[PDB]
């Protein structure tokens, strides 16, 4: 069975989840296990929320688990955990000692296979390449699909898939049984979530994803299968399972995975249910925001008419005065608003900038 | 388009060129530009060698 | 002066949820999220 | 032990590093015919605990939000008289065990409170005595 919770931002999905589980909790205490499934940055969060209540203050038979934690979980009963792990950098300094012995037989990067950060470039390129399902022999398929072929662009190009080929399937050859690889475990949970029962009769709920790369799709399928019952929540505006949204539109991601999803779904022949969220659960207080949301994508975009209270764009003269400013706004909302610490949050799309001075 | 399109310096612009088709020449991709300072620098060390 | 009295509470304020600050909010008993 | 270590859930040397005896000798004990004949039994079983602030660290006095204290109890198992703990420690005993058990118990003795603790708040039912045993000569405590 599975349930797609959808709706835009700040709809309530992620509490309504939570009160699910809780609700679940208070009913049979020792049920069959409860599944969050979260991104690895959010699995504290849930964790803090769940446990929150006045009646249990905590959870047993729910867990919060990113496709990591999962994985190691239903590993160290499945097996495949006391299989040595090796380290990205570990994998390059396999990389170098690759580099050189097949040096010679590259057709485009033999010239860039001394520098040095062509190992971290092409370790890159591998991990990508499991996450995508795509293994040595695949790359070397479509290698050979672009050569003999004339646009100059497309040949280079096979040339590469070439090159990362040969290092591609000399790297498995000197992992093959005896070495663990960091994106590995995700393709080893998904072929032994079968026979690992006490997922069996397990509710499962997924959260916070935009996206699944095909190797955590691989996981998600087939929970889907095994699974008594399975819900996804993304944030999304009525998406469609008949088409793929168009380029320009502000769920691509979220509405791209739905369908897919959906599709996927429906080929297993499950049980599907579905619950929109329409009204604003997070800004029922707070218009503007409201509308910043409402009227994010829309080029017809109506102009807000009211008050100035909650937004505010503001300019520094420099990253320490806007840092320096902001320190004192939050003193402003903790000492006078009555705010505390753990309401504030601060993003930035670099934080690299701020980091060292915040 | 406006944020993927070409508008900048010359250098700007040669740094995309470079990061795109650093495997031509020998150039290490993650390579870090030196500031007219440390540049000098070197420069010194290697002339009184 | 016009902000005497301001001036005065806000130099002498403190953090009512302060000493609880410094507590790390997970605590394993035997993940990066946690303390020992 | 074979088994895991085909499935690779123990290493080479792991394997050859257990000591069957003191595996088997636990079932051999009350505790362990118990564990066997019961209606309901799990294992490694994974909990968090929303506490006062205050219930661990007693330094600071003033603010009492909940932190969480997370951990998993090795074995709980029921019976018709009611819920058990089951705890497994490699601790090293011989070297009698009646002298080493009052410090035994208040090694592991905060810990195992913690355990109930999850339990009887959580579950809202209520676990009536917790057994611990020992690899060290096959020994038994309750608390």
């Amino acid at each position: 069975g599975a349930e797609f919770l959808v709706g835009r931002s700040g709809s309530g999905k992620t509490k309504l989840i939570i009160n699910s589980i809780q609700d679940e909790l208070r009913r049979a205490p020792f049920g069959k296990p409860i599944i969050f499934l979260v991104p690895d940055q959010m699995t504290f969060l849930m964790e803090y929320e769940l446990a929150k209540t006045p009646d249990m203050g905590g959870m047993i038979r729910a867990q919060v688990f990113s496709f990591s934690r999962l994985a190691w979980r239903v590993l160290q009963h499945t097996g495949g955990m006391s299989r040595p792990f090796l380290t990205s950098t570990g994998v390059q300094m396999l990389l170098r000692k690759l580099i050189e012995e097949h040096k010679q037989e590259f057709k485009v990067y033999q010239k860039a296979s001394d520098k040095s950060g062509f190992t971290a470039q092409v370790e890159r390129m591998l991990t990508e390449f499991k996450r995508y399902c795509l293994e040595p022999e695949d790359i070397r398929r479509m290698a050979e699909s672009g050569t003999a072929s004339e646009y100059r662009g497309e040949r280079v190009l096979s040339e590469k898939l070439h090159d990362l080929s040969i290092l591609y399937q000399q790297m498995e050859k000197s992992l093959a049984d005896q070495y663990l690889h960091s994106e590995d475990y995700l393709t080893l949970l998904a072929e032994h979530i079968p026979l690992a029962e006490d997922i069996k009769g397990a509710h499962i709920y997924v959260d916070g994803f935009y996206q699944f790369t095909p190797q955590e799709f691989r996981v998600l399928e087939q929970l889907m299968v095994h699974a008594e019952h399975i819900t996804f929540s993304l944030t999304a505006d009525k998406p469609s399972y008949e088409r793929e949204p168009h380029e320009l539109e502000l769920f691509r991601m979220t509405g791209k995975t739905y369908y897919r999803l959906h599709q996927k779904a429906k080929e297993l022949n499950l049980d599907i249910t579905y619950k929109e969220l329409s009204g604003t659960e997070r800004h029922t207080k707070t218009p503007e925001l409201a509308h910043l949301e409402a009227q994010y994508e829309a080029r017809p975009a109506i102009p807000y008419a009211e008050k100035q209270e909650a937004l505010t764009v503001m300019q520094a003269a420099n990253r320490r005065a806007e840092l320096e400013g902001i320190a004192r706004e939050i003193h402003a909302l903790v000492r006078e608003k009555g705010y505390r610490y753990k309401d504030v949050a601060i993003l930035a799309r670099q934080p690299e900038d701020y980091k060292d001075m915040v | 388009l406006l944020n993927r399109a070409s508008i900048s310096t010359l250098h700007s612009f040669c740094l995309q060129v470079l990061k795109k088709y650093y495997y031509l020449i020998d150039l290490d991709p993650g390579f870090r530009i030196a500031d007219q300072t440390e540049g000098e620098l070197i420069g010194d060390e290697v002339l009184d060698e | 002066f016009a902000f005497d009295e301001k001036a005065r509470e806000q130099l002498s304020w403190t953090y009512p949820h302060q000493e609880v600050t410094q507590i790390r909010t997970k605590q394993s008993v035997s993940d990066e999220y946690s303390g020992r | 032990v074979h088994r895991l270590y085909e499935k690779e859930l123990l290493t080479e040397e792991q394997k050859d590093a257990i000591d069957i005896e003191e595996i088997v000798q636990f079932f051999h004990t009350e505790i362990g015919g118990q564990l066997i004949g019961a209606k309901w039994k799990d294992r490694e079983i994974p909990f968090s605990l929303a506490l006062p602030a205050k219930e661990i660290y007693p330094d600071a006095h003033e603010a009492d939000e909940p932190l969480l204290v997370q951990g998993i109890i090795d074995c709980l198992y029921e019976t018709e008289d009611g819920l058990y703990l089951l705890a497994y420690k490699s601790d090293r005993i011989e070297g009698g065990f009646e002298g080493a058990a009052p410090i035994l118990k208040k090694r592991y003795e905060t810990q195992i409170q913690l355990y109930t603790k999850a339990v009887e708040q959580i579950a809202k039912t209520k676990v009536k005595g917790c057994a611990l045993y020992f690899f060290d000569g096959g020994h038994i405590l309750t608390l």
